[PDB]
């Protein structure tokens, strides 16, 4: 039951937005909880090396699951924070994550020539061009953010599906045999 | 330690209160910022083209004023949290 | 008390999941004290698993709240039913009230000033759509606080009354 | 570390002045903040050096006497 509870918390990091800044806190501390619970499992289960038990396989599956979630969360966070200037958006990522993801679309946005007077005029113009450049950078930043958000929506469903499926594959092979017996 | 965590949660609730979320009551503000800090320690052709500029300037000025009021009440909540 | 923490503080996970870690430490504490038989479950193990499920559910609901709070105002549009339920109806029942009651040279200057004005208007509109999502998150966090309090009280009372009313028999042989 | 005085133009001029004084006060407050920031950075540097020195001194002095005694006998 604790292994199941730690397994269900593994994919929930993919429902955590990146702008919260607490995605890796959740994942790494679930890993810490698993690592501390490893002491409980070692204290409780037999320490035998003739064969891997079903509990051992489930513990390893849970651990590898948490490691994979950590790795993929780091990939997601890296994708979220891609700078518009240094990292140009490739066309294939745009096609595969802004165009070909049209499934759930609750989303959107898929004579007075004094020097002082002329300097004031130029400064107002400069202010406007500055804000324009800031908006243009923010648009591409938000494009990368949209891509990371789409990746997180896909991977949440993927990870919850794997959490159900691997647990069933670990335990049903013996539970069905016991039901038949 | 449990009570201190509860106190920290309450203090962080006090710190991050916002004008668009909570109302700063005058008795509360006067208690936590004055009493307790002391206890503890022609002319229309031109106007046809200048009217958008004047209206936009007034809008920018009002936007700055509203943002400053927002910020000032934010520091007021922060000072209450510190007290 | 994690549900009373603001989302802007960025400390909901660091509290709830560390409470889960402490609960794992106490599971290690009891690992060498309880009987190892399988005919029944000790009531203290029932209580510990209940508390762990409670903390696990606090993490889940906190993640839902933070997803609502940090929701992009532009790429996520409010459904009308969310606006109807979590802004107008449930705040009245939960005791929450939103304070909001709802020449060639001069032509370049004019265009620039209008551009600043339009950009600032867009900023206000985006801000409004942001506070709508944030208020929905706060309301969903006050509701979850109340249901968490109810579930905690009911389960703890049930388990503690089961424990306390288990008396020794007054007769050695019924 | 011409004379076109009108109630809406005067508001724009006064508000432009208000904007300038606003970012003037903000700059002053910001600079006063960077002063404390510079102070905290200086204590960080000093205490980095102090703590590495104390770490070396504790790794040495606790183990120094018994290691040299074993070297000698
Ligand atoms: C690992 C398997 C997955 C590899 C993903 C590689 C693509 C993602 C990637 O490079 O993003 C990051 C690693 O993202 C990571 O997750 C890197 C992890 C490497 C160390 C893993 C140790 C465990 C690094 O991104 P980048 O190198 O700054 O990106 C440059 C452009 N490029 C992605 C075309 C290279
Ligand atoms: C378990 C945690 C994950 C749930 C995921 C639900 C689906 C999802 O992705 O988010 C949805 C949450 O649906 C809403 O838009 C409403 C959110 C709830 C508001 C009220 C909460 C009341 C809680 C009780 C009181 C919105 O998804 P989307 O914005 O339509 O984007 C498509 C996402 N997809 C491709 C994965 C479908
Ligand atoms: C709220 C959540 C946390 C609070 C309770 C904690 C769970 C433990 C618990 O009380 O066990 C519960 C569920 O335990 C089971 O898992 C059911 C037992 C069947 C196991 C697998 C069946 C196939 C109840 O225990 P039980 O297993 O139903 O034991 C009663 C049956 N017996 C006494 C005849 C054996
Ligand atoms: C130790 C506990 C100490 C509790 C009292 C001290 C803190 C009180 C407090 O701020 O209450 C908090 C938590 O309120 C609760 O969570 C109340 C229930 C706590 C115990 C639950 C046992 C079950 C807030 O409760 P509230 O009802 O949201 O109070 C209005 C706050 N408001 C003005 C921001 C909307
Ligand atoms: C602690 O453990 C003890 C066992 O280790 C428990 O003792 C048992 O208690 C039950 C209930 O009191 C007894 O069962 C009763 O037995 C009497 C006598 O049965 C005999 O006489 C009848 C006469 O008609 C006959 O039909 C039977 O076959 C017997 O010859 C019955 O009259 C009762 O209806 C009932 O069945 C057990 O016998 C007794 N066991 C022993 C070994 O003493 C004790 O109750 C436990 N204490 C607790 C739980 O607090």
């Amino acid at each position: 039951i604790p292994c199941l509870l730690f397994s269900f918390l593994t994919g929930l990091v993919f429902y955590l937005p990146t702008d919260s800044g607490e995605k890796m806190t959740l994942s790494i501390s679930v890993l810490l909880s698993l690592t501390v619970f490893l002491l409980v499992i070692v204290e409780l289960i037999p320490s035998t090396s003739s064969a891997v038990p079903l509990i051992g396989k489930y513990m390893l599956f849970t651990m590898v699951f948490v490691i994979a979630s950590i790795i993929i969360t780091v990939i997601v966070i890296n994708t979220h924070h891609r700078s518009p200037s240094t990292h140009v958006m490739p066309e294939w990522v745009r096609k595969v994550f802004i165009d070909t993801i049209p499934n759930i679309m609750f989303f959107s946005t898929m004579l007075i020539k004094h020097p002082e007077v002329k300097s004031a005029i130029e400064g107002i113009k400069y202010i406007a061009e500055t804000m324009k450049s800031d908006q243009e950078s923010n648009n591409a930043a938000e494009e990368w953010k949209y891509v990371a958000m789409v990746m997180d929506h896909i991977l949440l469903a993927v990870f919850m599906l794997v959490c159900i499926i691997g647990t069933l594959a670990v335990f049903a092979g013996r539970l069905i045999e016991l039901n038949q017996q | 330690v449990t009570m201190v965590v509860v106190i920290c949660v309450i203090v962080l609730n006090i710190h991050f209160r916002t004008p668009s979320t909570h109302v700063l009551s005058e008795p509360v503000k006067k208690l936590f910022l004055e009493t307790l800090p002391e206890i503890l320690h022609a002319q229309q052709e031109l106007f046809s083209e200048l009217k958008p500029a004047v209206d936009g300037a007034n809008f920018i000025v009002n936007h700055m004023k509203d943002q400053n009021n927002y910020n000032e009440e934010k520091d007021c909540w922060n000072r209450v949290a510190r007290t | 008390f994690v549900f009373y923490l603001p989302p802007d503080a960025g400390e909901k996970m660091g509290l709830s999941i560390f409470a889960l870690l402490t609960l794992t430490v106490f599971l290690l504490l009891l690992a060498d004290k309880v009987p190892e038989t399988s005919l029944s479950v000790p009531i203290i193990i029932k209580y510990l698993m209940f508390t762990m499920v409670l903390v696990t559910f606090s993490v889940i609901l906190s993640v839902v709240v933070l997803n609502l709070h940090h929701r992009s105002p532009h790429t996520h549009q409010m459904p009308l039913w969310v606006r109807q339920i979590f802004i107008h109806k449930l705040p009245l029942y939960l005791g929450l009230k939103r304070p909001k009651p709802e020449p060639p040279e001069l032509r370049e200057v004019v265009s620039s000033i209008s551009y600043i004005a339009r950009q600032l208007q867009e900023q206000e509109d985006h801000d409004v759509l942001k506070e709508d999502w944030q208020f929905v998150a706060m309301v969903v966090d006050r509701l979850f606080l109340w249901t968490f309090i109810i579930f905690t009280s009911v389960g703890t009372l049930v388990i503690f009354l089961d424990a306390t009313y288990h008396l020794p028999p007054a007769d050695p042989f019924p | 570390m011409p004379l076109i005085k009108h109630p809406e133009v005067k508001s724009a001029i006064e508000g432009i002045k208000y904007i300038a004084e606003t970012m003037k006060s903000d700059q002053e407050s910001n600079n006063a903040a960077e002063e404390w920031k510079y102070v905290a950075m200086v204590m960080d540097h000093i205490l980095l050096a102090v703590f590495m020195l104390v770490c070396i001194i504790g790794t040495l002095a606790v183990f120094a006497g018994r290691l040299i005694e074993l070297n000698q006998q």
